[PDB]
């Protein structure tokens, strides 16, 4: 550990810019559409649309770990502690070579395969009182599911009912214990953020979160089902999330696909409300891929040599 | 823990003047361990330069930092209106990390004498069980000014209180408050007040005063 | 681009304690940014208090057994935060207090010798006023009379009050002085304006002084 004091902030952390970007062009060279679309225009509001039509290679994308090491007249700092904000001063900070070997797993409501919280299950927020900021929610413990191009995805319903549990109560453990909290569906939006989106052997799954998101701070669901079921779909024409744009991917084919990824955290985002009475509610979120990475980099900070 | 004495206290300066602030270690600090600040009233410290020359980044180049034995001194050249303030230096070379006691800079301006008046308690106070005697100086430059208060010409000690102004924008001059407060029973008891002030642009000490009741 | 947002101002009993919080926004983690708090009692100068770096906290000499420091990794609704907690608080506590953060990842870069270091972002500081008095509006007093005249605004607390003059028409050669504490525990100020001896009998003044917490208004007219 580094004997001094030093400010964080993942929220504005510039690493999580600097992967992002390298996840993108981790992209262009993996996954590269049939057709891609994206906006173009001068500002006279009328918009062409710039269509680019490249080879549609089938590869069966799995994302391989990556580390972060700093050159040279640079360092990377990084915080030790439990339960960090990811956005303060970190008293047991430490020089490290490279961060921990991350796999950029990219999707939308779910972190999957990211890194686990030590201690108990923590919230990261850039300001909780702000219900337009994404809540970055960390498991303790990661909630295996699996999902298949057979159409759907498995899900315990023991560890994700505990899950909803363990985080329900980590937030009004934020908001106001004498708080009512629930959890809903998506409120709308694009179908890479209304659903459990993510990539899974170069297809791009398009879960429904429903079942994982219905949860009343009083019943249950799990009557006669052992394990959840997300009718999940996959899509050719996507929304891009590298960028504002459609983009068209060949339809599937290896006789088939499938994923067993860690639920290791997820992307909230609790409605306003305008104060009314204790009764918070929180619904998956996500689509912004930098706050992935965020959570990942939450406890890093690369800084120049002195 | 190591001292940081620093020098001078205040100084008057000019809008393109070179400025030079210095501040003396109580060991030698072999790193050059040391930074310097500003501070304008009102609001937080800004880092200026660390490791004794190192300047950080967006501040401008006519800030440099210097260092010979146990002195550091940071230089201002082509003073400018936004660098009038309050600087410090800071030793992080062993725990725990110290600050000088900073030096004022201020704008130079010619010699003003104040303006001196002197308020007797109004009815409304008096009337309510208390009275203070307020004596003003208006517009004086340099700042330093000595006011001292004498009552039936007895010399007041300890139930006075003074209140200076920032230097002013436009003038360059300050303004000072000083405020005598004693029981209505006192107050009425004597018949004399007066303010005595002295002041580099005052050719002698002036009293204002006034009897009670006129 | 490094924010950092402290909590608000306190007023606290003496034998009470506090705690000040700070959210560091453009901060990504602690775990590569030490938080450093540091005080600044009123006309002084500034103080180190205490540090958590790499995850481990701790507390200078004079505030050691007195002092908590924290830090968490927080994303989406909030940025990472730092908080200060002190016991025990008495008259002597009463300064600003300034969040800080300096960047630890570069070993080379000379911003900070093992744990001892320069603060290259600051907070606005928060004010821990440390004070047994009970909210209270003030008494104005009319100061009668190139002439000058003001008010003198007397006994409350606490800070701040606001004086503007003929509800803010007149401001040239209007000085309002900084509050001063009195030994009766409340503040005072006074507010004065030089105007030419002709208009005395011609022109109306009046002081408007404003005192929020106590929810007090009072004009003042001003005559010879
Ligand atoms: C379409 O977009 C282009 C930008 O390449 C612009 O120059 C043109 O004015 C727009 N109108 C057309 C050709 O549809
Ligand atoms: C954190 O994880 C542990 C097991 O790893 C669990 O027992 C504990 O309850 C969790 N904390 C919560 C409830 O968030
Ligand atoms: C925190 O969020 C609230 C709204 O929820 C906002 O008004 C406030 O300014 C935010 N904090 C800051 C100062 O960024
Ligand atoms: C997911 O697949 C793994 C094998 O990779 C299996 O051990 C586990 O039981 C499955 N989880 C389900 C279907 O709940
Ligand atoms: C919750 O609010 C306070 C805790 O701050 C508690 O004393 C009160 O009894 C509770 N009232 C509600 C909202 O049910
Ligand atoms: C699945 O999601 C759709 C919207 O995406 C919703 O309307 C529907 O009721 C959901 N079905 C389930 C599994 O409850
Ligand atoms: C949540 O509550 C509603 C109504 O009380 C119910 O219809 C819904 O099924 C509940 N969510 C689940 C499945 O736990
Ligand atoms: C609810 O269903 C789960 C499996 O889906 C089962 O493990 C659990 O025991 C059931 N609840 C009870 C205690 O009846
Ligand atoms: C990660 O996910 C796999 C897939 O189900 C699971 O079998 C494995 O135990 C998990 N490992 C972790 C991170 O605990
Ligand atoms: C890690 O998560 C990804 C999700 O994209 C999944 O495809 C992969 O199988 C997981 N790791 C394992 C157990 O292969
Ligand atoms: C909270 O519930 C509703 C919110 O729509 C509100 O009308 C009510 O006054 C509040 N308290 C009650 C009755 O539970
Ligand atoms: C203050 O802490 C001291 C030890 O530092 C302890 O003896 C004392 O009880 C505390 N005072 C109060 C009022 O809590
Ligand atoms: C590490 O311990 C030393 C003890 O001499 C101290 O100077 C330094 O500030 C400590 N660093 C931390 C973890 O704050
Ligand atoms: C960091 O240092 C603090 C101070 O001694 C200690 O309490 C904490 O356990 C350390 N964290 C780790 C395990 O790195």
């Amino acid at each position: 550990l580094e004997n001094v004091t030093e400010n964080f902030n993942m929220w504005k952390n510039n690493m999580v810019e600097q992967m992002h970007e390298d996840i993108i062009s981790l992209w262009d060279q993996s996954l590269k559409p049939c057709v891609k679309l994206t906006p173009l225009c001068v500002g006279a509001g009328s918009c062409n649309t710039s269509v680019i039509t490249q080879a549609c290679p089938k590869v069966s994308f799995e994302p391989i770990p990556i580390h972060y090491c700093a050159p040279a007249g640079f360092a990377i700092l990084k915080c030790n502690d439990k339960k960090f904000n990811g956005t303060g001063p970190c008293t047991n900070v430490s020089t490290v070579q490279c961060t921990h070997g991350i796999r950029p797993v990219v999707s939308t409501q779910l972190l999957l395969n990211g890194s686990l919280a030590e201690e108990e299950i923590v919230i990261r927020s850039e300001n909780f009182t702000n219900n337009a900021k994404t809540i970055i929610v960390q498991l303790n413990e990661s909630v295996v599911i699996n999902c298949t191009g057979a159409g759907h995805c498995n899900l315990s319903k023991t560890q994700w009912e505990n899950t909803l549990e363990q985080i329900a109560i980590k937030l009004k453990e934020q908001f106001g214990n004498n708080k009512t909290i629930i959890f809903n569906p998506s409120s709308g939006g694009d179908p890479e953020i209304v659903t459990h989106s993510f990539n899974c052997g170069g297809e791009f799954f398009y879960c429904n979160s429903t079942q994982l998101f219905t949860w009343n701070d009083t019943r249950k669901l799990n009557n006669t089902g052992r394990n959840i079921t997300l009718p999940c779909r996959i899509k050719q024409i996507i929304n891009m999330w590298q960028e504002v744009g459609k983009a068209m991917y060949a339809p599937p084919i290896r006789g088939q696909i499938r994923c067993s990824s860690n639920i290791t955290g997820l992307l909230l985002t609790r409605d306003g409300g305008k104060d009314t009475n204790g009764t918070e509610i929180f619904r998956p979120g996500g689509g912004d891929m930098r706050d992935n990475w965020r959570s990942e980099l939450y406890k890093y900070k690369v800084v120049k040599i002195e | 823990d190591i001292q940081m004495t620093q020098s001078p206290s205040t100084l008057s300066a000019s809008i393109g003047d070179t400025v030079r602030i210095s501040c003396r270690a109580s060991q030698s600090i072999t790193g050059n361990w040391v930074a310097w600040y500003q501070q304008r009233p009102g609001k937080a410290p800004r880092l200026l330069i660390y490791r004794g020359a190192a300047l950080l980044g967006g501040v401008p180049s006519r800030f440099s930092g210097s260092a010979a034995g146990t002195d550091f001194t940071l230089t201002i050249g082509n003073l400018q209106a936004e660098d009038f303030g309050t600087f410090y230096c800071q030793q992080y070379d062993t725990y725990p990390g110290t600050f000088g006691q900073g030096t004022k800079v201020e704008v130079k301006r010619t010699v003003a004498a104040p303006s001196v008046f002197i308020f007797p308690p109004s009815d409304e106070q008096l009337k309510s069980g208390t009275a203070s005697v307020v004596c003003l100086l208006n517009n004086f430059y340099p700042r330093e000014a000595k006011v001292q208060w004498k009552v039936d010409n007895a010399l007041q000690s300890g139930n006075s209180q003074e209140s200076v102004t920032e230097q002013d924008s436009k003038d360059s001059t300050y303004s000072l408050s000083s405020t005598l407060t004693l029981s209505k029973a006192d107050y009425e008891k004597h018949k004399v007040y007066a303010c005595e002030v002295t002041h580099q642009g005052l050719s002698s000490p002036v009293t204002k005063s006034f009897n009670r009741g006129e | 681009q490094i924010h950092l947002v402290q909590s608000g101002t306190e007023v606290k009993k003496p034998g009470s304690s506090v705690t000040v919080s700070c959210k560091a926004y453009g901060v990504n983690t602690f775990g590569l940014y030490a938080v450093n708090w540091v005080r600044q009692a009123p006309g002084q100068s500034l103080e180190y208090i205490g540090q958590i770096w790499r995850w481990k906290s701790s507390a200078s000499h004079h505030f050691r057994g007195r002092v908590l420091i924290s830090a968490v990794d927080l994303t989406g609704s909030s940025p990472p935060i730092s908080s200060l907690e002190i016991k025990n608080l008495t008259s002597d506590d009463t300064a600003v207090y300034f969040c800080t953060t300096t960047s630890t990842y570069d070993k080379w870069s000379g911003l900070h010798h093992d744990g001892v270091m320069a603060f290259s972002s600051w907070g606005q500081g928060t004010l821990i006023s440390v004070s047994a008095a009970s909210t209270k509006g003030p008494s104005v007093f009319p100061l009668a009379p190139t002439a000058a005249l003001g008010c003198l605004v007397k006994d409350y607390f606490p800070e701040p009050v606001t004086v503007s003059w003929n509800s803010g028409a007149l401001t040239s050669g209007v000085h309002t002085f900084p509050a001063v504490l009195q030994s009766s525990g409340l503040y005072s100020l006074s507010s004065v304006v030089t105007v030419p001896s002709s208009s005395l009998g011609t022109q109306t003044y009046i002081c408007n002084v404003n005192h929020k917490p106590s929810n007090t208004k009072v004009d003042k007219r001003v005559e010879p």
